[PDB]
C-alpha cells in the first residue's frame, strides 16, 4: 500500500532507472510495475503473483481416473515454491510435489511420464507435444509422429508402373444445414 | 465394408454431431442466462414490481432489461457466425454434388482421397454424406526407362505412354497399368534427329 | 480469463461477478473453438502425405537445379534457403498481456516438423512426380515429368528434350530472382504482416481497455470501495463490471470474423495444395499467372507460400490460317 497504492504481487531488485522526480513506473497495459520505497531511495520492481490457467489432461473418465495435469506458461521450478497452505488456491497441492514432471514450451505437465519413443497424437498439447492412455497402464505424452518415413529410390533412368490396381470406396461427411430456431 | 466402417464407431458422424450440438448447446445458456440477477436485486420480474416503487422500480428493471437484451443479442450474433460457416459448407457441398456426382472431376484430392471415378450422396440428418469411388493404383513393379528411342538416325516418341524394358528389349505402355506393346510407327511420332 | 480480467487482486469484486452467472463461461467456450481451429487448418493444410519421403543425397535432375528450394543440412534447422528469407522478413511487451490474462498458447504443429512436411511434399513432386498424391509413390526421372506437364499443357513432349538444356537454364534463372524478389521489398510478404499485426492490435486496445472509465467515479477497481459509501457502491461498481465485460465481448465476437476470413483461406490453401502441388490442374490461372507446370510450397510464420512454375508464351510470328 505504498502511499495508498495498493496492490498485489511480488517486488525484486529492478535495474531500470528512476530520475529523482519520477516515482512511479507505468508500463505498456498502464498500471504501476515500480515503486520507490520512501525509506530507501531504492527501486522495487511489481510484478503479480505466480498465476497461469491449470489444464487437465484426461482420458475417457469410465476408460480411467488418472488425470495428468499441465500447467500453463509458468516455470516448472515455481510451482513447487508455491505450495503452501492458504497460499494456493487448488486445494490438491498434491500434485505440485508429484509424479516425474517434464517441461515444453507451453508449461510442464504434472502426472504423466515423458516417453521418448514416438506415436500418433490423441490428445493434442502444443509444441509437438501429445498425451495418451497406454501401457500398468497410465498417461505418457510424447512427441509427434509425422508417420514412417519412406524413402524413393529415384533413379534418372528408372520408372515404376503398377501392374494391378484397386477400387476403394472412401466417404465424405459434410453439413448442409442446422436447425431454424426463433426467438 | 462401408456400412460397418460407419457403424465400427460414434466418431465417424462428428462432422454433424457437433452442428446439432452447439444448437442445442446454445439455447441451453440463453434459456440459463435469465437466471442471471444482472445486478439487479433479484431475477423476477413479478418481485421488482410488488416490492419496490415505481419511482425507482425502473431503475432495477433497467439493470435486467438491458442485460437480457443484451443476453439475447449475443445470441443472436454467434448465430449469424454460425450461418456464415454453414453457407461455406453447402456451397461447398454443393460443388461435390455438382462436380463429383454428376460428373467426373479431374482435380486431384477433391472428390476422394486418389483418382477419383464416381459418387454416390446419401441422406444425412442435417447434413449429406458422399460415397467417394476411388482408383488407387496396386503394387507396382519399377522399369529401366529411356524418353526416347532412335531407330532409322531419327528421334522416336511415345504418342502417348512411356518406354519401358524388362532388361532385354523396350515396350510401350500406358502411364497407370503395366500394358506393355511392341513398339510400332502408329503409337510413335519422329521429331528430328537422334543426336 | 473471467476473473482475473475483470476482477483481478480483488475477492471484493470476484464475488460480484458470479451474479452474471455463465456470461463469460461462454467467452472461453468461444475462443476455444478458435483455439483449436487454429490446430486443424494446420493439420488440413500442411498434413496430406501419410509418409515423410526423403529426397535422394544427389541432386542432379536432369540439369534441374533445386539448392534453393530443398532443405539445407548446414543450417541447424532443416529449413530451406527461400524458407530463411521468409522468416527473417516476417515479424512477431508481450510479457505485459500475459500478466492481463491474454494467454498465446503455442501451436500443436511446431515450426520444425512444419519445415518437415513441406520437406515431403518436396521430395514426392520432384522424384515421384504427382502420383504420390494419389496413392503408392513411384519414381520417374525429372527428365521425363517436365514432357508430362507439357503433355497436359498442350505442347508435344518432343519440344521438351530438344530443349532441355535451355529450360533447366531458364529455370535456374527464374528461381534465382524469387530470393531477390522477395527481400527486394518489405510489402511482398503484406498479406502476412496484417494478419500478425491485427491481432496484435487487438490486444492493445483490450489492455487499454480495461483503464477507461466508463462513466465511473474512477477506472481503478479498489479505490471505488475504498472512497464511496456501500450502499450505491455495487451500482457504481456495476457499470464498471458491464464496461469491461462488453469490451470483452467486443473483443470476441470480431475476433470469430477474423477466424472466418482464415478459415477460408484455411480452405483455399488447402486446395490449392491438392491441386497446384500435387498435381497439375486446367483451371486457367487458379495456380498462377499462365499455363500451369507444377508448384513447389515453401512454409512462413503463420502462412503458407508457394513457387507456381508457370509456362508462358514468349513473342510470336502471326500466320495465314484456313
Ligand atoms: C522380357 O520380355 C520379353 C518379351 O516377352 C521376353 O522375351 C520372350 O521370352 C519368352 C520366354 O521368356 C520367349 O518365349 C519362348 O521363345 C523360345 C524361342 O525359341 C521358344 O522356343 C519357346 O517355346 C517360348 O515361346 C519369347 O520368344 C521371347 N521373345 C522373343 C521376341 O524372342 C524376355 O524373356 C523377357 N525377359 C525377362 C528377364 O523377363
Ligand atoms: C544450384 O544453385 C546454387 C545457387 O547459386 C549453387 O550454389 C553455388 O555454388 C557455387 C559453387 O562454387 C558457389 O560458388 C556459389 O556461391 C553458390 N551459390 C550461392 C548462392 O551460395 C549450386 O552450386 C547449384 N547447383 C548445381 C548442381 O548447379
Ligand atoms: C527463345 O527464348 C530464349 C530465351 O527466352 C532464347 O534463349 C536465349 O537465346 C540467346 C540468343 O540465342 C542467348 O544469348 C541466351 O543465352 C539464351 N537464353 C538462355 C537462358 O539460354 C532462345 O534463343 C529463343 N529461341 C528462339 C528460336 O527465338
Ligand atoms: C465409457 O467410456 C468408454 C471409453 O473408453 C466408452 O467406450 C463407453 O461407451 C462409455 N460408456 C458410457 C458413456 O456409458
Ligand atoms: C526456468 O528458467 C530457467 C532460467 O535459467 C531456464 O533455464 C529454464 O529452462 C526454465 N524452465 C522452464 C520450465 O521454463
Ligand atoms: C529414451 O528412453 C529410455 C527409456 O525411457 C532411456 O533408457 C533412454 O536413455 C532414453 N534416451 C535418451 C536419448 O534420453
Ligand atoms: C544419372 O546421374 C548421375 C549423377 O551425375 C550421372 O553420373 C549419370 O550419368 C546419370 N545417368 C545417365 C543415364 O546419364
Amino acid at each position: 500500500n505504498f502511499n495508498g497504492l495498493k496492490g498485489t504481487g511480488v517486488l525484486t531488485e529492478s535495474n531500470k532507472k528512476f530520475l529523482p522526480f519520477q516515482q512511479f513506473g507505468r508500463d505498456i497495459a498502464d498500471t504501476t510495475d515500480a515503486v520507490r520505497d520512501p525509506q530507501t531511495l531504492e527501486i522495487l520492481d511489481i510484478t503479480p503473483c505466480s498465476f497461469g490457467g491449470v489444464s487437465v489432461i484426461t482420458p475417457g473418465t469410465n476408460t480411467s481416473n488418472q488425470v495428468a495435469v499441465l500447467y500453463q506458461g509458468v516455470n516448472c521450478t515455481e510451482v513447487p515454491v508455491a505450495i503452501h497452505a492458504d497460499q494456493l488456491t487448488p486445494t490438491w497441492r498434491v500434485y505440485s510435489t508429484g509424479s516425474n514432471v517434464f517441461q515444453t514450451r507451453a508449461g510442464c505437465l504434472i502426472g504423466a511420464e515423458y516417453v521418448n519413443n514416438s506415436y500418433e497424437c490423441d490428445i493434442p498439447i502444443g509444441a509437438g507435444i501429445c498425451a495418451s492412455y497406454q501401457t500398468s497402464q497410465s498417461i505418457i505424452a510424447y512427441t509427434m509422429s509425422l508417420g514412417a518415413e519412406n524413402s524413393v529410390a529415384y533413379s534418372n533412368n528408372s520408372i515404376a508402373i503398377p501392374t494391378n490396381f484397386t477400387i476403394s470406396v472412401t466417404t465424405e461427411i459434410l453439413p448442409v444445414s442446422m436447425t431454424k430456431t426463433s426467438v | 465394408k462401408i456400412q460397418d466402417s460407419l457403424s465400427s464407431t460414434a466418431s465417424a458422424l462428428g462432422k454433424l454431431q457437433d452442428v446439432v450440438n452447439h444448437n442445442a448447446q446454445a439455447l441451453n445458456t440463453l434459456v440459463k442466462q435469465l437466471s442471471s440477477k444482472f445486478g439487479a436485486i433479484s431475477s423476477v420480474l413479478n418481485d421488482i414490481f410488488s416490492r419496490l416503487d415505481k419511482v425507482e422500480a425502473e431503475v432495477q428493471i433497467d439493470r435486467l432489461i438491458t442485460g437480457r437484451l443484451q443476453s439475447l443479442q449475443t445470441y443472436v450474433t454467434q448465430q449469424l457466425i454460425r450461418a456464415a460457416e454453414i453457407r461455406a459448407s453447402a456451397n461447398l457441398a454443393a460443388t461435390k454434388m455438382s462436380e463429383c456426382v454428376l460428373g467426373q472431376s479431374k482435380r486431384v484430392d477433391f472428390c476422394g482421397k486418389g483418382y477419383h471415378l464416381m459418387s454416390f450422396p446419401q441422406s444425412a440428418p442435417h447434413g449429406v454424406v458422399f460415397l467417394h469411388v476411388t482408383y488407387v493404383p496396386a503394387q507396382e513393379k519399377n522399369f529401366t526407362t529411356a524418353p526416347a528411342i532412335c531407330h532409322d538416325g531419327k528421334a522416336h516418341f511415345p504418342r502417348e505412354g512411356v518406354f519401358v524394358s524388362n532388361g532385354t528389349h523396350w515396350f510401350v505402355t500406358q502411364r497407370n497399368f503395366y500394358e506393355p506393346q511392341i513398339i510400332t510407327t502408329d503409337n510413335t511420332f519422329v521429331s528430328g534427329n537422334c543426336d | 480469463d473471467c476473473t482475473m480480467y475483470i476482477c483481478g487482486d480483488s475477492t471484493e469484486c470476484s464475488n460480484l461477478l458470479l451474479q452474471y452467472g455463465s456470461f463469460c463461461t461462454q467467452l472461453k467456450r468461444a475462443l476455444t473453438g478458435i483455439a483449436v481451429e487454429q490446430d486443424k487448418n494446420t493439420q488440413e493444410v500442411f498434413a496430406q502425405v501419410k509418409q515423410i519421403y526423403k529426397t535422394p543425397p544427389i541432386k542432379y535432375f536432369g540439369g534441374f537445379n533445386f539448392s534453393q528450394i530443398l532443405p539445407d543440412p548446414s543450417k541447424p534447422s532443416k529449413r530451406s534457403f527461400i524458407e530463411d528469407l521468409l522468416f527473417n522478413k516476417v515479424t512477431l511487451l508481450i510479457c505485459a498481456q500475459k500478466f492481463k490474462g491474454l494467454t498465446v498458447l503455442p501451436p500443436l504443429l511446431t515450426d520444425e516438423m512444419i519445415a518437415q512436411y513441406t520437406s515431403a511434399l518436396l521430395a514426392g513432386t520432384i522424384t515421384s512426380g504427382w502420383t504420390f498424391g494419389a496413392g503408392a509413390a513411384l519414381q520417374i526421372p525429372f527428365a521425363m515429368q517436365m514432357a508430362y506437364r507439357f503433355n497436359g499443357i498442350g505442347v508435344t513432349q518432343n519440344v521438351l528434350y530438344e530443349n532441355q538444356k535451355l529450360i533447366a537454364n531458364q529455370f535456374n534463372s527464374a528461381i534465382g530472382k524469387i530470393q531477390d524478389s522477395l527481400s527486394s521489398t518489405a510489402s511482398a510478404l503484406g498479406k502476412l504482416q496484417d494478419v500478425v499485426n491485427h491481432n496484435a492490435q487487438a490486444l492493445n486496445t483490450l489492455v487499454k481497455q480495461l483503464s477507461s472509465k466508463f462513466g465511473a467515479i474512477s477506472s481503478v477497481l479498489n479505490d471505488i470501495f475504498s472512497r464511496l459509501d456501500k450502499v450505491e457502491a455495487e451500482v457504481q461498481i456495476d457499470r464498471l463490471i458491464t464496461g469491461r465485460l462488453q469490451s470483452l465481448q467486443t473483443y470476441v465476437t470480431q475476433q470469430l470474423i477474423r477466424a472466418a476470413e482464415i478459415r477460408a483461406s484455411a480452405n483455399l490453401a488447402a486446395t490449392k495444395m491438392s491441386e497446384c502441388v500435387l498435381g497439375q490442374s486446367k483451371r486457367v490461372d487458379f495456380c498462377g499467372k499462365g499455363y500451369h507446370l507444377m508448384s513447389f510450397p515453401q512454409s512462413a510464420p503463420h502462412g503458407v507460400v508457394f513457387l507456381h512454375v508457370t509456362y508462358v508464351p514468349a513473342q510470336e510470328k502471326n500466320f495465314t490460317t484456313a
